[PDB]
């Protein structure tokens, strides 16, 4: 089924094409779009006031990294190595050894920011909740050195956002 | 109504402490609207709410003038709210943090910092691990 | 999701409680699902006109 | 079966089974191989000096009507004596059907340009010489589409690398843009990816 | 737990600090070193042994599904307390 | 109708490789081994061509 | 027989030829490409890369090859002359960031493990 | 000293102009520059900041490279950054302007556009919000306030 | 040699050279050709700053990332200096100014400056150091500038006995005082030159054979303690030479002599400029005088270099100079300038 866009015929008689002629003669049509932008002029405007007012987000937003812990402290991170097998853009890079105790834990993690496309899929494949993409998005820096994160800057990261990402967990994990 | 909206502006003006306190947020925000207090941050932003701007303006924060160690009077930037009141800013949920506080945990930053770009106080990077091929030492004494 | 979890990755309620979907997350997010040998080419009529992979 | 799987449709495979038949009988000369898919897609395996003729017939027959040139491609193949697998998708409108053509060549052996059958083959055989080197014949108008000027071989052939051999950054000595050998800051990491096991039996090779 | 290097460097959580003689300590002039202070090896033996009466305990890390993967810890040996190999939490059958 | 070359092919000159990457390299053609620690063997069917292995170092920033 | 299709020249004759007449333009075209890129390079640089160019192939024996290799070289050409090529895409050809690489093997031996 | 203060004061109102009146070229790559017609459009209405594009490079203050750099398109890049009138600043914004991002690997991508031109603000994001490159335009113009030209200049 | 100043790669841009250098007066002229060829190589290299960090943004494509770090110092606090060379095994120092301000005369400089590096890298353990001095240099100088050079050099060979001194000679080149000095002449009508420039001698010197040669004396192990004069393979008579110079930016030349004191004069009358002075006495001086010739000095053939005539690259420079209808010019148009060659 379809239809057609600009298959009408106008009529002939007086009536029609004098009224035509007074829309070439006197610019009807182009009042009507200065009528329509006047309107436009009066109503309030849609500009928010950053940054004292920002746009809405979603528990569901991907945005800096960070590394969790578990309530008692300890590293969520076993060093199993997913989100580096499964990363696009190779922006992981991970090693591991026994620590003190005998426990696996990474002693290299690194986050190349501008290799990063922010796509979340490190976060689906931890199986322990480790790695995740927090809330934060106003993190620019001056120089490209600044965002080649390594461990502690991501642990830094998780320590100051937890309040926020647990939150958004608890809000979001149902449907994950 | 031209009457009622001059009434309005006016008590915008008188709702801010007076023409100081009017003029002190319009050269700070260029926004002289009045909003249902909030909460205050502990660094000294103000949330306000007015449920009746459409969504994107119902909720706003008024910076503190002195933050960590910077003083932000007219510098000032969104890497200032905290955590808790982020969630509520952004609409991530409708609950503030005085009604629904965070759970509180022992490795929690205690006090939020800004973005440190810029300052001495940056993110250097550097590799984390250690020495992987060991030198041999030779002996410190004469071999004849 | 297709309930076939060779191909799509079990809820992660799943893979933290039963052996295979843990066995399958891991496989599906480190070596990914085998597509048995063969061409298509499929297209679909994408906004700007059709869009075709190969 | 049921839910988690495709369903088959037995009318279109007989129906495209027919018309490969049909056209290996009207064109013998150059029809090597016909083949239906079990999604239903008919591929036509033909020899390179039936190009033009083939597509022509596709094209124009009154049965035929293949009017539109949907896709033309290279595939490189190294372990073939005939490395690249030139590839014809067509779409036609009054049958609503999609037809492949597949044919090969080497890297010293030009292919006929099919622009006099579909203008629309005129960029993509640029492509095809663009990204593997395959020539065309009595091209109206034959040079690089894609890559950078005076770039040197063919990225998608398979023996060429990922990186490439050169890489570009502003010196202020001579004050222009330069190319120089690549070096990486980070390597990219090499995965081996395959199970030992085998996943597919159908597909099973005769062990030599 | 952190601790400072002989150099006044400090050293992180995996043991990394750079010797006396390295110029790749010239990045952190006028500038910092970034070093996380929850040292988790200190954190985890922070956390009292759990005393369980059956020689079979199951572990998830706590919260349910946002915990770990759940598993299971013998108990049989009373010489050493039974250590999750994800969260690192010790449990022990009743002794003395 | 056909021209009968007789030299064997080299298409080195169209491949726009650098001469240090043609005559310096060396390329092992084997069938790879069986990993020890399975049992499968479908890795071991194919052959392979891979060149030698070139100087790796560490990054000074990053490691 | 060996069953092959030629591509333009059927012997190397022809080769040969096709090779003349592309060097003849490219001659004719350095000196026009020198004033209009604004070359700090002279006429006689760019004749003697021209020739380099021409003589790093000079042991291609195969008349296929050789045909390959001028239509490659008036593809370059035809760039070079609708001005489609920049200053650098000209100066690429000179390698003047590049350091001279030594190939005695001592100087090898100590820069490092490359043969 | 009076000449310290003089200097101070017209260091702050050249710093406040030059802040204050920051027009961007007319550049954009990919899939970043529609994130940048975002930052432009009436919700965030950068133009309320002063923030006005401007076809011409000899009329603009602010590269934005909002996209991939390609070989191909790195000398263009170049040229029209050159043709930029001075004082003038350059923000790499996304992923591929930072670092080559998803095609860093590839044969024919700039690892990063600071190989091509001096770099004054990274945004990061694979794009990033129109919210985050406004906080880097708004972190560029902190940096402009931080200038110290005629101060410098002064104490020659 | 400390395993992380072990040279590693094929000493490109993400190699690893085995140098770490603080480059003292990196945001002027020779600064940036030098900074760009140990980034090249993949060197780290501390560059101190004194200026706007607006002005040091052209240094930083020229490493990978992390390999180059700007630090602020004041030449005059000794803290500053031995902040920025804790960690270096190399200390090239370029300091230096063509005229005097009012906070730093030439003694400040070329004496005083060059004395406190020199000083606090030996006591900070740097390795190398590379100080760059005159041609010219001479304690019975006419020019001030000289004099402090000498001066300079006699310091700092005494506080850093191992250090290596570099001597050019008039560096021309795109960023250079010395073409473009007489290219811009061009804008007073005719060109003042004492004596019509028939009794100076001339022998400049290409800056990037400056910056090889500078990278070379890091490079080699037998320069330690030497003295090198960097000059070009030809001598020029100061008229010819500015003929040339007005040939290539095809310019009218009209020379005409001018008394020393009346040019003397005219130096002075440009030296109130509280900005960068057009001309001063010191350059006017200067000038005027012949190259030294110094043969028992090792020069750039020493260090595996041939030296760049001036008839090869003047033309990158001067095209700048020219009008629009003589733009496409080519380089072999201009008759080469005769030399007074021994
Ligand atoms: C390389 O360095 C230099 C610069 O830096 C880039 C300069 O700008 C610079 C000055 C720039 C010139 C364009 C100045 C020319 C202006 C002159 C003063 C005009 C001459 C006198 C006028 C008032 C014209 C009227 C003549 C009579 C009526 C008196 C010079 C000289 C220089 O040498
Ligand atoms: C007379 C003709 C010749 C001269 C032409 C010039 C005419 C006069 C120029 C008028 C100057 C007015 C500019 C002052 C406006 C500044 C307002 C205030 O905000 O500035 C703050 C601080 O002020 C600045 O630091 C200094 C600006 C003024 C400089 C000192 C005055 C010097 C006057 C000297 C005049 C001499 C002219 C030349 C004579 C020949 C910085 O705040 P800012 O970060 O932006 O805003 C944050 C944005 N928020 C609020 C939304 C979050
Ligand atoms: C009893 C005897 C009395 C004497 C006779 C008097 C009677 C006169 C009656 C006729 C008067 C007509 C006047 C109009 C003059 C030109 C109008 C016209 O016909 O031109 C239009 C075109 O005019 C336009 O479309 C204008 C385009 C640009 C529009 C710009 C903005 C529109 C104006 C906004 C409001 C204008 C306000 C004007 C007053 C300002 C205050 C001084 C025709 O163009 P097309 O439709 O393309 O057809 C051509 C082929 N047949
Ligand atoms: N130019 C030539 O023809 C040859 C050069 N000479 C010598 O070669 C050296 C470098 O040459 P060139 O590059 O042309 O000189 P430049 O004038 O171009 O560079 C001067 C450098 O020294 C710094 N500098 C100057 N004064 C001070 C100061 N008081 N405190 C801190 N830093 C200062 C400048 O920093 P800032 O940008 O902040 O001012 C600048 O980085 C100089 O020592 C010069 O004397 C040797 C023979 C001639
Ligand atoms: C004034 C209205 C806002 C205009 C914003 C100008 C952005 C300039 C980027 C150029 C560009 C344009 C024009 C554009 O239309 C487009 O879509 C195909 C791009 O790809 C993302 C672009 O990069
Ligand atoms: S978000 Fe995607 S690209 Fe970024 S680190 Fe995670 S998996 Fe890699
Ligand atoms: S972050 Fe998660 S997926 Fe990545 S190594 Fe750690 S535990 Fe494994
Ligand atoms: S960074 Fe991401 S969004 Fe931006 S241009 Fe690159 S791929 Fe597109
Ligand atoms: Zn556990």
């Amino acid at each position: 089924t379809y239809k057609f866009v600009n298959m009408r015929e106008p009529s002939m008689d007086m009536k029609s094409v004098t009224d035509r002629a007074a829309q070439t003669l006197l610019w009807t049509e182009l009042v009507r779009g200065l009528g329509m932008t006047l309107s436009y002029l009066f109503r309030e405007p849609a500009t928010i006031n950053y940054p004292f007012e920002k746009g809405p987000l979603s528990p569901r937003f991907r945005g800096e990294h960070a590394l969790r812990r578990y309530p008692s402290g300890e590293e969520r991170c076993i060093a199993c190595k997913l989100c580096e097998a499964v990363c696009p853009a190779q922006a992981i890079t991970i090693e591991a050894e026994p620590r003190a105790d005998g426990s696996r834990r990474t002693t290299r993690y690194d986050i190349d920011m501008t290799k990063c496309i922010y796509c979340g899929f490190c976060q689906e494949a931890c199986p322990v909740d480790a790695i995740v993409e927090g809330p934060n998005f106003e993190f620019s820096t001056e120089t490209h050195e600044e965002l080649l994160y390594n461990k502690e800057k991501l642990l830094n990261n998780g320590d100051k956002w937890e309040a926020e990402i647990a939150a958004n967990i608890q809000a979001d994990y149902l449907y994950r | 109504e031209l009457v009622q909206v001059l009434r309005r502006g006016l008590q915008q003006v008188s709702g801010h402490g007076g023409l100081r306190g009017y003029l002190r947020v319009l050269f700070r925000a260029n926004d002289v609207r009045v909003g249902t207090l909030v909460g205050e941050d502990k660094y000294g932003n103000k949330y306000y709410e007015d449920n009746k701007q459409f969504f994107g303006r119902h909720r706003w924060v008024i910076y503190t003038t002195e933050m960590n160690g910077r003083d932000t009077f007219w510098d000032v930037d969104g890497s200032m709210v905290p955590p808790e009141w982020h969630r509520w800013l952004h609409c991530m949920t409708d609950d503030p943090p005085t009604t629904k506080p965070p759970t509180a945990r022992k490795y929690i930053w205690t006090n939020h910092k800004f973005n440190v770009s810029g300052t001495p106080q940056q993110y250097v990077p550097y590799s984390t691990t250690r020495k992987k091929i060991q030198e041999w030492v030779p002996p410190s004494t004469p071999y004849k | 999701k297709v309930d076939d979890a060779k191909v799509s990755p079990p809820k992660r309620a799943e893979m933290k409680t039963s052996m295979e979907s843990l066995i399958h997350h891991f496989k599906l997010y480190t070596e990914g699902y085998q597509v048995p040998p063969g061409a298509t080419y499929t297209a679909i009529e994408a906004p700007k006109g059709e869009f075709g992979v190969y | 079966t049921r839910p988690t799987i495709r369903p088959r449709n037995d009318v279109v495979h007989k129906q495209l089974s027919a018309f490969g038949q049909y056209v290996a009988e009207i064109l013998p000369k150059y029809v090597q191989q016909v083949q239906v898919s079990c999604f239903n897609e008919l591929e036509i395996f033909i020899h390179p000096d039936g190009v033009i003729p083939v597509l022509t017939f596709l094209r124009d027959h009154t049965n035929a009507q293949f009017k539109s040139l949907a896709d033309l491609t290279a595939v490189d193949v190294p372990t073939r004596q005939n490395r690249f697998e030139i590839v014809y998708n067509l779409l036609s409108l009054r049958f609503n059907s999609r037809i492949r053509v597949k044919t090969y060549t080497d890297e010293l052996t030009p292919i006929e340009s099919s622009v006099t059958v579909y203008k629309a083959a005129n960029w993509y055989e640029r492509e095809i010489w663009d990204m593997f080197g395959v020539f065309f014949a009595n091209h109206p108008d034959l040079r690089r589409i894609l890559t950078d000027y005076g770039f040197e071989g063919h990225p998608f052939r398979k023996d060429f690398p990922l990186s490439g051999y050169v890489e570009l950054r502003y010196d202020d000595e001579v004050k222009r843009v330069v190319a120089e050998p690549v070096e990486l800051a980070q390597e990219f990491r090499k995965f081996d990816l395959n199970s030992p096991w085998e996943a597919f039996p159908a597909y099973r090779q005769p062990p030599e | 737990g952190v601790r400072t290097s002989p150099t006044g460097e400090k050293v992180t959580h995996t043991g990394q600090a750079y010797d006396d003689g390295d110029y790749r300590r010239v990045r952190f002039s006028d500038r910092q070193k970034e070093v996380n202070e929850n040292f988790a090896i200190d954190l985890i033996a922070e956390q009292p042994v759990s005393e369980v009466g059956s020689r079979v305990i199951s572990c998830d890390g706590g919260g349910g599904a946002l915990g770990h993967p759940r598993v299971y810890i013998n108990l049989d040996k009373e010489t050493k307390t039974g250590t999750c190999g994800y969260c690192g939490l010790q449990f022990r059958q009743p002794h003395h | 109708q056909l021209i009968a070359v007789d030299e064997k092919l080299d298409i080195t000159t169209l491949t726009g490789v650098p001469e240090e990457h043609i005559k310096t390299r060396k390329v092992r053609i084997f069938v790879p081994a069986r990993n020890n620690m399975q049992s499968g063997v479908n890795n071991t069917k194919k052959w392979k061509m891979e060149f030698d292995t070139r100087e790796r170092w560490e990054n000074p920033l990053m490691g | 027989g060996t069953s092959v299709k030629p591509i333009f020249s059927r012997d190397m004759n022809e080769a040969k030829r096709r090779v003349r007449e592309l060097y003849r333009a490219w001659y004719r075209e350095v000196p026009n490409t020198v004033h209009l890129f604004q070359l700090d390079i002279s006429v006689k640089q760019g004749r003697d890369k021209v020739r380099e160019m021409f003589m790093k192939n000079a042991h291609v024996t195969d008349p296929r090859v050789v045909d390959l290799l001028v239509i490659k070289g008036k593809m370059e050409l035809e760039e070079t002359i609708n001005v489609w090529k920049q200053r650098t895409h000209i100066m690429r050809f000179f390698h003047e960031t590049e350091a001279p690489r030594p190939t005695d093997f001592l100087s090898k031996f100590y820069v490092g493990h490359d043969p | 000293s009076r000449g310290e203060y003089v200097v101070a004061k017209l260091d702050d109102l050249v710093n406040w102009a030059r802040r204050s009146s920051l027009w961007p070229m007319t550049f954009g790559l990919a899939c970043c520059a529609v994130e940048m017609m975002h930052m432009a459009a009436p919700r965030y209405d950068m133009d309320r900041f002063g923030v006005v594009f401007r076809a011409s490079p000899r009329q603009s203050d602010v590269m934005i490279v909002a996209g991939t750099l390609t070989n191909k398109m790195a000398p263009a890049l170049r040229k029209v950054y050159d043709q930029m009138p001075e004082p003038r600043y350059v923000v790499s914004m996304g992923s591929c302007a930072n670092g080559g991002g998803y095609y860093h690997y590839s044969y024919s991508v700039v690892r990063g556009c600071d190989r091509i031109v001096p770099v004054d603000i990274y945004v990061p994001g694979c794009p990033p919000t129109a919210e985050a490159l406004l906080y880097g335009i708004l972190q560029l113009q902190r940096k402009i306030k931080r200038e110290k030209r005629l101060r410098i200049w002064y104490r020659r | 040699l400390h395993h992380a100043l072990i040279p590693h790669g094929k000493g490109g841009r993400s190699s690893v050279s085995g140098i770490v250098a603080t480059v003292f007066g990196a945001t002027g002229f020779l600064g940036r050709y030098v900074v760009n060829h140990l980034g090249r190589m993949g060197s780290q290299v501390i560059v101190p700053y004194r200026c706007e960090p607006y002005d040091t943004m052209h240094l930083r494509p020229m490493g990978d990332l992390g390999q180059i770090i700007f630090m602020e110092w004041n030449g005059k606090d000794k803290d500053s200096i031995r902040k920025v060379v804790e960690h270096s095994n190399v200390v090239i120092n370029l300091v230096g100014r063509e005229w005097e301000t009012k906070n730093f005369d030439f003694e400040d400089v070329f004496v005083k400056i060059p004395h406190a590096i020199a000083q606090v890298s030996k006591e900070a353990g740097v390795e190398k150091l590379i100080h760059i001095s005159h041609l010219n240099a001479d304690i019975k100088s006419p020019s001030r500038y000289l004099r402090s050079k000498a001066v300079g050099e006699k310091e700092v060979r005494a506080a850093f006995p191992e250090a290596t001194i570099i001597k050019p000679s008039d560096i021309f080149g795109r960023e250079d005082r010395f073409l473009n000095y007489f290219a811009s002449m061009r804008w007073f009508g005719g060109v003042p030159l004492i004596s019509l420039g028939k009794e100076t001698v001339k022998q400049p010197v290409y800056i990037v054979d400056v910056s090889k040669g500078i990278i070379n004396a890091i490079k080699d192990p037998d320069a330690k303690g030497k003295t090198f004069a960097f000059v070009g393979p030809n001598r020029y008579l100061l008229f010819d030479l500015v003929q040339y110079i007005f040939a290539v930016a095809y310019r009218p030349f009209l020379p005409y002599p001018l008394p020393h004191f009346a040019y003397r004069w005219v130096g002075r009358l440009f030296e109130v400029s509280p900005f960068e002075p057009w001309t001063t006495r010191d350059k006017v001086e200067r000038v005027h005088m012949s190259d030294m010739t110094l043969p028992h000095l090792p020069g750039l053939e020493d260090l595996g270099i041939q030296a760049t005539p001036l008839e090869l690259k003047a033309i990158e420079v001067l095209r700048r100079h020219r009008t629009y209808r003589w733009l496409t010019s080519e380089m072999e148009d201009v008759k080469p300038a005769k030399t007074v060659n021994i």
